[PDB]
RNA sequence: GGGGAGGUUUGGCACCUCGAUGUCGGCUCGUCGCAUCCUGGGGCUGAAGAAGGUCCCAAGGGUUGGGCUGUUCGCCCAUUAAAGCGGCACGCGAGCUGGGUUCAGAACGUCGUGAGACAGUUCGGUCUCUAUCCGCCACGGGCGCAGGAGGCUUGAGGGGGGCUCUUCCUAGUACGAGAGGACCGGAAGGGACGCACCUCUGGUUUCCCAGCUGUCCCUCCAGGGGCAUAAGCUGGGUAGCCAUGUGCGGAAGGGAUAACCGCUGAAAGCAUCUAAGCGGGAAGCCCGCCCCAAGAUGAGGCCUCCCACGGCGUCAAGCCGGUAAGGACCCGGGAAGACUACCCGGUGGAUGGGCCGGGGGUGUAAGCGCCGCGAGGCGUUGAGCCGACCGGUCCCAAUCGUCCGAGGUCU
RNA sequence: ACCGGAGCGCUGUCUCGGCGAGGGACCCGGUGAAAUUGAACUGGCCGUGAAGAUGCGGCCUACCCGUGGCAGGACGAAAAGA
RNA sequence: GUGCAAGAGCACUCAGGCGCGCGGGAGAACCCUCGCCAAGGAACUCUGCAAGUUGGCCCCGUAACUUCGGGAGAAGGGGUGC
RNA sequence: CAGUGGAGGCCCGAACCGGUGGGGGAUGCAAACCCCUCGGAUGAGCUGGGGCUAGGAGUGAAAAGCUAACCGAGCCCGGAGA
RNA sequence: GGUGAAAAGAACCCCGGGAGGGGAGUGAAAUAGAGCCUGAAACCGUGGGCUUACAAGCAGUCACGGCCCCGCAAGGGGUUGU
């Protein structure tokens, strides 16, 4: 009894673990299965990482974009389901957790404000490459 | 004094009733291994002192 | 009639297919039947559920008197649940298939003495034009000469909270015997940690 | 009902915080230090950080713990003293015995701390 | 959650550019409308020689809100502003192409012609 | 033309109150009436159907948001199942407001030689911290419950809840020339309200982290502290408490009935629902659900535990000390709490505090190296710091002890 | 800093309330008032009575004493009605 | 004294002087004073009462009307640190 | 027209003089106070000291305002035991 | 306004920081002990008797009963259960 987390934690199975680090300040692209009329797409939607909310198991990320002309923003549980995979596709310089102030900056600003973070890509791309050689031989 | 006051002198009855729970209870007290003298439980006193 | 005791271990939530469940987490560990009510003896008919271990300390009571007559480890808690007769031996979570629904009893968190707006949940005056002392006050509380008086059971501000809540046809979402868990709908009276009591609903 | 939560206090932040600093550095100057029951039962955790805080002993530690006991000559004494005392152990380096004679005059109860041994 | 008084972007060539809520047509006394949700509502504004002219007293269908949709999936999505599209008494869209995204709670209610025209449903 | 009921209007009378019973409207909180606005059940219809009309039964719940005016009232906008009418000092100012009325200022029209005056108008104009008793909401102390104690309970008697729409299948079927369009039966989705909950969404989170300004100080740099609230400002923020968020409720069913519809059926050879007798029939009644509840002085029941006197009272019941089961004190505490009460723990112990780990928050600390003239930047680095949450560990603190507590009447 | 009408901006004025801070309230120790007060052993309903009853009648209800709260009554207090 | 356009303003601080002659705890309702708040933004109300919004200096720019002075800080913008 | 010049019951704003709106206070810290807000602030300005005018009399940018905490006729003593 | 005939106004010892007491002492009397003759009532307190926690009240009166106390007795006093 004396551990009526972990108890509660034992529940946790829905959980994933194909999904890949990313963190507020960078941009994403998650894969959705959706119900169309009643059949089963895969929507697509990308935009920044403008907030993690941390939780163990469902925990959760919100990400923003701007869809013709207006600006949207979803919540997905991180272990959720319907999430088939999510491609990141461009890191960032976070400096702060939570991003919400970018909400009144869509524009120019945003760019220059959040450069790129060429450290978390050059380890990106360097344990990518390095390390498909020795899953090949 | 402004709006609200008694209606009626409280009776010397009423008054002492009231009082029914004003009583006070003597200290809780025990006599201290070391000394002779008696101490309040759970805590030190002068003439005497603690171990270690 | 079912029933069993258990604590409110917390809650999450789960996916069942493609849609989120919010769930609480309940552990009605086994429960050693330990007398039994029937209509000869008590007048009635019912089942006294033990439940946790407890250290033969606490039992110095001639509680063991009570468990030595059925041969039971002493438990820390039991209650009885009416008109409920199992087979002789031990009731568990085995009696709760998922998509059942159950009738969940618990003593809610306990608010102190509340205010009149947030136990009643009455409107109070306004926090502007005037007034400024009675913000939060239940206003008029009666009429003039006649009655003359206040009304029965009035509603007015103090202690509320901490009291016997029972909620009903939660579904039972899921049932790990292998833990003597039990997952539900997930609002559930009381705090985690607290004692509580899960039946059969009385929807059918 | 507030306190569901946890944690005690009178007088408003920036007081209470300065008061557990001026108790806690009479106490790292005294060893021994007399003040009410409350009051001392919150200083007790207070202390049992700086003192552990002191087993380590980089600068960024020495440098954590001036933001509170603003004297440097008192953080070397409980660098190079009153830490390596407590060598070897693991919290519970201060403590707390209630006594039992009250304030006279306001019937406050009163209690002492020092530094365990 | 738009309700009476509140502003609301039009999102189609209706000629209207801004209506207020007048009152949403849920239940007899609905606090609130979300997305998929009908509402009187007075034009506040308007294009010079739309098909609905300023000051019209106009039916409308929340297609955006600001306070975040929660989807039974567990997700969530919320837009950057509150817009609706007029609406035919018979419910059908009185303008033609409609701006913008739209969420699909549109869909389930039965508006497809809507969801169509639609440019984006999220 | 005629007879009544009611006591919401306007009056009549002048009966209590002028050593004072504060007047309208609004707000808050309601509760009651039924002469019913809605929903439920009926009769008739000039009721094809859908929809109405009229009367009957029925308070159980419900009875929206705005524009105008101090308004009540009423008009209007947009909805609705409906937007019911009255009583309670036209309910409620020791609950609030004070826009209106109803003091002194001032002005308009009007009257008056005038001072002034107006159910005429206009702008302004001090609403009193402390509840004794009854009542009401909560919470304890005492004693009782004819042995004493631990735990579990029965439910007399109360209380809460009680609402309604919409689309779809039945079926475009019965009905109708057409337009339109059912009963009965079944399904889904809502509005408002109520209880509980923090998983999610979304708040607060007063020192959890970070950044920033001015100044003063430590210690020159660097680093850091105070004050700028009772957080200096700002960007974020766990637990807890919360709704905008989540779950669940209104029933089902049983029984007796209202209007009403009937069977059998006389009195009264026919006829009659009725006089004997019986069946059906409401959102209403009684149960059922949830909550309180043996001070139910009519003080209940079950399981279990401890039992003789140890001294005076011969008669009467008691009375004084030591103890049994068991309880209390005191201490560490708590999603329990104003206090008390309630609950857990007290060295045979993880109750609090510290330390450790995890969760979580902030978002790369200090120091050093490197790049730049420099403000800075880069690396070491998801670093450092790090409340409340989930656990672990006897380092510190619940040390030692004290007090009360049956001897069980009689027919 | 006159009095009326409208609009934009902004907002806890409101839908509709929630959380947090501090000073009181609450508990302990010290000091310790006031208006008021015929006397009190001071319940509910329906009547009744000088026409609005804790005190009369009938009936219902109710173990003794307090503490924190609410303001319907005591035609509550105050001021020999302006 | 330092800073801010300036100042006897504001913030911190010299010299100097004080913590206001009841304290201790608790962390209910409720009152006062203060901070914040999803969506909405006057729907509040007799009345935007209240509170918020705006705020300093520099630069661009500024309408009807006018008694030619005004209206003007109109309005609306941009800059501000190292 | 430029320059110089520095006028004003001019402008913003402390001291100072006020008392606009709200809140608190109501046996008050106070027999008129406290907080936020607001008005004037070279003038018909504020202010220290020395003086004068008073009871049907004074003074009054006029409210019957003020004339020692209540002025449609001050206070005290007397007529007076009206 | 008042000790007492007279200060004979309480040496000395004891508890106490003091105050104030307890003894000793003076006096006819100290409950005449110093704002001290007499010392009423309201009001506060200590002890004793009767009485009260299912009870409805202008508090009393009438009756009976119980307990306690006075007198050998018939009797009387206090209290109060119905
Ligand atoms: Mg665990
Ligand atoms: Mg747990
Ligand atoms: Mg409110
Ligand atoms: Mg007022
Ligand atoms: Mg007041
Ligand atoms: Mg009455
Ligand atoms: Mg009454
Ligand atoms: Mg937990
Ligand atoms: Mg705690
Ligand atoms: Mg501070
Ligand atoms: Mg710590
Ligand atoms: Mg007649
Ligand atoms: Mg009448
Ligand atoms: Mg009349
Ligand atoms: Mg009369
Ligand atoms: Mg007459
Ligand atoms: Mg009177
Ligand atoms: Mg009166
Ligand atoms: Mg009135
Ligand atoms: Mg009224
Ligand atoms: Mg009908
Ligand atoms: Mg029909
Ligand atoms: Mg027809
Ligand atoms: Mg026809
Ligand atoms: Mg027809
Ligand atoms: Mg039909
Ligand atoms: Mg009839
Ligand atoms: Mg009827
Ligand atoms: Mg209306
Ligand atoms: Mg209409
Ligand atoms: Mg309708
Ligand atoms: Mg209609
Ligand atoms: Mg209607
Ligand atoms: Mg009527
Ligand atoms: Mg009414
Ligand atoms: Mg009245
Ligand atoms: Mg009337
Ligand atoms: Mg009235
Ligand atoms: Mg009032
Ligand atoms: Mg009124
Ligand atoms: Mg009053
Ligand atoms: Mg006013
Ligand atoms: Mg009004
Ligand atoms: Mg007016
Ligand atoms: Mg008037
Ligand atoms: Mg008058
Ligand atoms: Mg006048
Ligand atoms: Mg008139
Ligand atoms: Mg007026
Ligand atoms: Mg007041
Ligand atoms: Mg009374
Ligand atoms: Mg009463
Ligand atoms: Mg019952
Ligand atoms: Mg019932
Ligand atoms: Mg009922
Ligand atoms: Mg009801
Ligand atoms: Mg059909
Ligand atoms: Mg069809
Ligand atoms: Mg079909
Ligand atoms: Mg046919
Ligand atoms: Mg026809
Ligand atoms: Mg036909
Ligand atoms: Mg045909
Ligand atoms: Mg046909
Ligand atoms: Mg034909
Ligand atoms: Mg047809
Ligand atoms: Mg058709
Ligand atoms: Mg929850
Ligand atoms: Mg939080
Ligand atoms: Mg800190
Ligand atoms: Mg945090
Ligand atoms: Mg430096
Ligand atoms: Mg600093
Ligand atoms: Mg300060
Ligand atoms: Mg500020
Ligand atoms: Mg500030
Ligand atoms: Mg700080
Ligand atoms: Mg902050
Ligand atoms: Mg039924
Ligand atoms: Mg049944
Ligand atoms: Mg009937
Ligand atoms: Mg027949
Ligand atoms: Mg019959
Ligand atoms: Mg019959
Ligand atoms: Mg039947
Ligand atoms: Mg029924
Ligand atoms: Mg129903
Ligand atoms: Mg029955
Ligand atoms: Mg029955
Ligand atoms: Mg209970
Ligand atoms: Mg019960
Ligand atoms: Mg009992
Ligand atoms: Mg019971
Ligand atoms: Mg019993
Ligand atoms: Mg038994
Ligand atoms: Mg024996
Ligand atoms: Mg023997
Ligand atoms: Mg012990
Ligand atoms: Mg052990
Ligand atoms: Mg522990
Ligand atoms: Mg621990
Ligand atoms: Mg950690
Ligand atoms: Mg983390
Ligand atoms: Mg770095
Ligand atoms: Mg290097
Ligand atoms: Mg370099
Ligand atoms: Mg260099
Ligand atoms: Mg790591
Ligand atoms: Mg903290
Ligand atoms: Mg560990
Ligand atoms: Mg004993
Ligand atoms: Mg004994
Ligand atoms: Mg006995
Ligand atoms: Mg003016
Ligand atoms: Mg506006
Ligand atoms: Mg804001
Ligand atoms: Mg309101
Ligand atoms: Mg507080
Ligand atoms: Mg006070
Ligand atoms: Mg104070
Ligand atoms: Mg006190
Ligand atoms: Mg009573
Ligand atoms: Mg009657
Ligand atoms: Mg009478
Ligand atoms: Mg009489
Ligand atoms: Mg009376
Ligand atoms: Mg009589
Ligand atoms: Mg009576
Ligand atoms: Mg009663
Ligand atoms: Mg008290
Ligand atoms: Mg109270
Ligand atoms: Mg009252
Ligand atoms: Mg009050
Ligand atoms: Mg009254
Ligand atoms: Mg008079
Ligand atoms: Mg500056
Ligand atoms: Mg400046
Ligand atoms: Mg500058
Ligand atoms: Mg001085
Ligand atoms: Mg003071
Ligand atoms: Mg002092
Ligand atoms: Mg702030
Ligand atoms: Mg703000
Ligand atoms: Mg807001
Ligand atoms: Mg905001
Ligand atoms: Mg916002
Ligand atoms: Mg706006
Ligand atoms: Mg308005
Ligand atoms: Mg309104
Ligand atoms: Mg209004
Ligand atoms: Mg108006
Ligand atoms: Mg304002
Ligand atoms: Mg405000
Ligand atoms: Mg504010
Ligand atoms: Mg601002
Ligand atoms: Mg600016
Ligand atoms: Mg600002
Ligand atoms: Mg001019
Ligand atoms: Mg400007
Ligand atoms: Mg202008
Ligand atoms: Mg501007
Ligand atoms: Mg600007
Ligand atoms: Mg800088
Ligand atoms: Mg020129
Ligand atoms: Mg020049
Ligand atoms: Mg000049
Ligand atoms: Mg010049
Ligand atoms: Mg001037
Ligand atoms: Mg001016
Ligand atoms: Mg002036
Ligand atoms: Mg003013
Ligand atoms: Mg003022
Ligand atoms: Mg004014
Ligand atoms: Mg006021
Ligand atoms: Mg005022
Ligand atoms: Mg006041
Ligand atoms: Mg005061
Ligand atoms: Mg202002
Ligand atoms: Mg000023
Ligand atoms: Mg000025
Ligand atoms: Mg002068
Ligand atoms: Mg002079
Ligand atoms: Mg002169
Ligand atoms: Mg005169
Ligand atoms: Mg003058
Ligand atoms: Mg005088
Ligand atoms: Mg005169
Ligand atoms: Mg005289
Ligand atoms: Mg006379
Ligand atoms: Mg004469
Ligand atoms: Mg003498
Ligand atoms: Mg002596
Ligand atoms: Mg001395
Ligand atoms: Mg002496
Ligand atoms: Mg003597
Ligand atoms: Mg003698
Ligand atoms: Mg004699
Ligand atoms: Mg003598
Ligand atoms: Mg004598
Ligand atoms: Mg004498
Ligand atoms: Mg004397
Ligand atoms: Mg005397
Ligand atoms: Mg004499
Ligand atoms: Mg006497
Ligand atoms: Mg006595
Ligand atoms: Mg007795
Ligand atoms: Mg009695
Ligand atoms: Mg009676
Ligand atoms: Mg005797
Ligand atoms: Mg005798
Ligand atoms: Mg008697």
């Amino acid at each position: 009894m004396n551990r009526g987390a972990l108890i509660k934690l034992v529940e946790s199975r829905y959980v994933r673990t194909d999904l890949p680090e990313f963190r507020p300040g960078d941009t994403v692209r998650v894969s959705y299965k959706v119900k169309e009329g009643n059949r089963t797409r895969i929507q697509d939607f990308e935009g920044i990482v403008i907030r993690i909310r941390r939780n163990g198991f469902n925990t959760t990320f919100t990400v923003r974009k701007v869809s013709y002309g207006v600006g949207v923003e979803r919540i997905f549980p991180l272990h959720s389901p319907l999430i088939q995979k999510i491609d990141i596709v461009q890191r960032g310089r976070a400096r702060r957790a939570k991003l919400y102030f970018i909400r009144n900056l869509s524009d120019r600003e945003i760019r220059r404000k959040l450069r790129a973070d060429r450290k978390r890509i050059d380890k990106d791309r360097a344990a990518e490459r390095a390390a498909k050689e020795e899953v090949q031989k | 004094a402004k709006h609200p006051v008694p209606k009626k002198k409280t009776s010397k009855a009423r008054r002492d009733a009231r009082r029914s729970h004003h009583a006070l209870t003597p200290p809780i007290l025990v006599p201290c291994p070391e000394c002779k003298a008696m101490k309040p439980p759970h805590t030190v006193c002068p003439e005497c002192g603690y171990y270690a | 009639m079912k029933g069993i005791l258990g604590v409110k271990v917390g809650m999450t939530r789960i996916f069942r297919d493609d849609r989120a469940v919010p769930v609480t987490v309940i552990l009605a560990g086994p429960c050693p039947v330990v007398q039994r009510r029937t209509p000869e003896k008590d007048g009635y008919t019912a089942v006294q559920l033990g439940f946790l271990p407890q250290n033969p300390k606490r039992v110095n009571r001639p509680l063991k008197g009570h468990f030595a007559k059925a041969g039971v480890e002493p438990v820390r808690i039991l209650r009885e649940i009416r008109d409920f007769n199992p087979e002789g031996d031990t009731v568990t979570v085995e009696i709760f298939k998922p998509g059942e629904r159950v009738d969940v009893t618990g003593t809610s968190k306990g608010r102190g003495f509340a205010g009149v707006m947030k136990r009643w949940n009455f409107a109070g005056g306004p926090d502007s034009h005037g007034a400024h002392k009675i913000h939060r006050h239940p206003g008029s509380i009666g009429n003039r000469k006649t009655p003359g008086r206040v009304y029965k059971g009035k509603k007015m501000a103090g202690h509320y909270g901490a009291e016997r809540v029972t909620v009903m046809n939660l579904e039972v979402v899921d049932v790990i015997p292998e833990e003597n868990l039990l997952l539900v709908k997930g609002a559930v009276p009381g705090p985690n940690g607290g004692l509580v009591i899960v039946r059969e609903t009385k929807k059918a | 009902r507030h306190l569901k939560s946890g944690r005690k206090l009178n007088r408003h932040s920036s007081h209470r915080l300065a008061l557990y600093r001026n108790q806690a550095k009479s106490l790292l100057t005294h060893g021994r230090i007399t003040t009410t029951v409350p009051k001392a039962k919150e200083l007790r955790g207070f202390v049992d950080h700086l003192i552990h805080l002191a087993k380590r002993g980089d600068l960024h530690a020495r440098r954590l713990v001036l933001r509170d006991l603003q004297d440097v000559k008192l953080v070397r004494k409980l660098f190079d003293e009153i830490a390596p005392r407590y060598r070897d152990r693991q919290g519970g380096y201060t403590r707390v015995l209630k006594l039992a004679e009250r304030r006279r005059g306001d019937g406050a109860p009163l209690a002492l701390v020092e530094l365990v041994e | 959650m738009i309700q009476p008084q509140t502003y609301l972007e039009v999102a189609d060539n209706t000629g209207a550019r801004k209506i207020m809520c007048i009152r949403v047509l849920k239940g007899s006394n609905a606090k609130y409308a979300t997305v998929g949700d009908v509402i009187v509502a007075s034009v506040k504004e308007a294009i010079p020689r739309g098909a609905v002219k300023e000051g019209d007293v106009v039916k409308a269908v929340v297609v955006r809100t600001k306070k975040e949709v929660k989807r039974p999936d567990g997700s969530a999505i919320r837009f950057d502003d509150n817009a609706a599209v007029i609406i035919n008494n018979q419910l059908e869209p009185r303008g033609t192409r409609v701006f913008g995204p739209v969420a699909r709670e549109l869909r389930e209610k039965g508006f497809m012609k809507i969801v169509s025209l639609a440019p984006e449903v999220l």
